DNA sequence: CCCTGTCTGGCGTCCTCTCACCTATGA
DNA sequence: TCATATTATTACGCCAGACAGGG
């Protein structure tokens, strides 16, 4: 739930390069952030960091 | 009460795709209303067939949109959700309506 | 944690993060509409106590 | 949706299988290894990128499972045995199925 | 001459609370030391609205209002009152009155819950609303239209690929 | 003001194995 | 189902470390 506890806003997806919204799993797509969910695709070890 | 509105130029298509939605509705959900064929909309067009001129040479062609109104009676938790990842074929324009 | 029972037995950080939380946000609506002034002590003994 | 017991079971073959009646769970009397499947279940998983095969396979069945993603219930590494008593519990409303 | 108390009492029993002192009060005949009990009001539901239904209307944080004066044994009587913790203050001995001075602005404040007032709000399409009713519940879309003259703000399920443009009110969904 | 009972906090062995049991409320 | 938020037992044994009391 956004923005609890537990977020994916906050703290960054559950799942790798999986956005929230789902809208970038590319290869050559890397780097650019998601606008519905505003998850940054990345990795979910930054959700051990943030 | 959900109305479901099934639009397709390929009539076999459509028949697929209002059996694959009543398959959706009738695992989750129950007493799922039937599929109601509706009239198909006709829509002819005449045209000359001739570069320069020759009127009485034409060709009358049409688009057959067919209908289909399938009805779910009870909306339950999982049964309306069920859709959203059921996609169906392409080619055929549905139009779900809830009341 | 999942206990394969449908439920979350949760850890206790959640736990005590949840009564700041709860705590924290009831004190800004109780200084938001003009609580009496001892109501508002009385929040802020809470969420230093939690 | 709810899982299957029944032993149309992606990933595996007549090896895995022999040892499994009709509707998954192990005979009475099979001795079996460490290892073996002792009871077939298989979990939902989904059509995501429903392609045209996978489209006209959801409206020939009628079922949405469809490879599924194993979970059976497999003997502990290291142990064999025999198997003398299987006991079958169905909450009530649920479908009996042969075995049951 | 009856002033106004604080009394805590297990946040969420506070009704009981309430019932159980003024029986409390009509039982041990103290009838000339208590005025009244005032508890959960100010209701607001969630936005606006003009009809009934709704429900969900809360502020009272877990804390009872008093018309009382102070002995002792009347002190005893309400920390008798069962589910109830004790009074706040300044001190335990003798605990202490709120005010007077904000009880005329809050009067006037009072007066006005239904005379002229709900000011107006806004929206825009973006990023997305939320459905919290109806089958479309616990479900997330965007408002491509929005009808302030109907007070209705378009919002398809908005499925990855191609979803079903509905109608949800303002409260029906959360932005 | 230097002894002094008195009170408050802070320790208390490593490693392993088996089993069961898990917040209430509620219009 | 979805926010609301904390009360009616005692039964270790030193051993430092800080504190109000009093000749």
């Amino acid at each position: 739930e956004r923005d609890g506890l537990f977020c994916a806003r906050i703290f960054g997806p559950v799942k790798d390069y999986e956005c929230l919204c789902g809208k970038y799993k590319r290869l050559k797509h890397r780097g650019v952030i998601c606008e519905k969910c505003g998850v940054e695709v990345t990795q979910t070890k930054v959700r051990r960091e943030r | 009460r959900i109305r479901i509105r099934l639009k397709a130029f390929d009539h076999r298509l459509i028949d697929q795709a209002t059996a694959e939605i009543v398959e959706t509705a009738k695992r989750t959900g129950a007493q799922v209303r039937g599929p109601i064929p509706l009239p198909t909309r006709k829509e002819r067009f005449t045209v000359l067939i001739s570069p320069h001129v020759n009127k009485d040479a034409r060709d009358q062609y049409e688009i057959r949109t067919h209908l289909r109104l399938v009805d779910i009676v009870e909306p339950t938790e999982k049964t309306v959700d069920a859709l959203m990842r059921l996609d169906l074929a392409a080619g055929v324009d549905v139009q779900i309506s809830l009341g | 944690v999942p206990l394969d029972g449908g439920r979350f037995a949760t850890s206790d950080l959640n736990d005590l993060y949840r009564r700041v939380i709860n705590r924290n946000n009831r004190l800004k609506r109780l200084l938001d509409l003009a609580a009496p002034d001892i109501i508002v002590r009385n929040e802020k003994r809470m969420l230093q106590e939690a | 949706g709810p899982e299957e017991i029944t032993a149309d079971i992606p990933n595996v073959g007549e090896a895995a299988l022999s040892k499994l009646d009709e509707s998954g769970i192990v005979y009475i009397g099979a001795e079996v290894t460490g290892g073996d499947i002792l009871v077939g279940k298989v979990t939902p998983k989904g059509e995501t990128q429903l392609t045209p095969e996978e489209k006209l396979l959801r409206a020939i069945f009628g079922e949405k499972a469809s490879d599924v993603k194993d979970s059976s219930l497999r003997v502990p590494n290291g142990v064999s045995g025999t198997v003398i008593d299987v006991q079958v519990f169905t909450r009530d409303g649920v479908e009996k199925d042969k075995r049951a | 001459k009856k002033r106004w108390y604080v009394v805590q009492a297990f946040s969420g029993f506070e009704g009981r609370v309430a019932t159980s002192l003024r029986e409390h009060i009509k039982l041990h005949n103290m009838e000339d030391l208590f005025g009244e009990v005032m508890v959960p009001t100010e209701e607001v539901v969630e936005i606006r609205g003009g009809q009934r239904r709704k429900s969900e209307r809360k502020f009272f944080p877990g804390y009872v209002l008093v018309q009382m004066v102070m002995n002792d044994a009347s002190w005893h009587l309400v920390r008798s009152v069962p589910r109830v913790m004790g009074f706040i203050g300044g001190t335990s001995d003798r605990p202490a009155p709120i005010s007077d001075k904000e009880v005329d602005a809050i009067m006037n404040r009072l007066q006005q819950v239904g005379d002229k007032p709900r000011p107006k709000t806004l929206f825009e399409p973006g990023e997305m609303v939320r459905v919290n009713d109806g089958p479309f519940a616990d479900f997330n879309g965007v408002v491509e239209e929005v009808d302030y003259e109907k007070s209705r703000l378009k919002v398809s399920v908005s499925i990855f690929g191609r979803a079903t443009p509905v109608e949800l009110d303002f409260s029906q969904v959360e932005k």
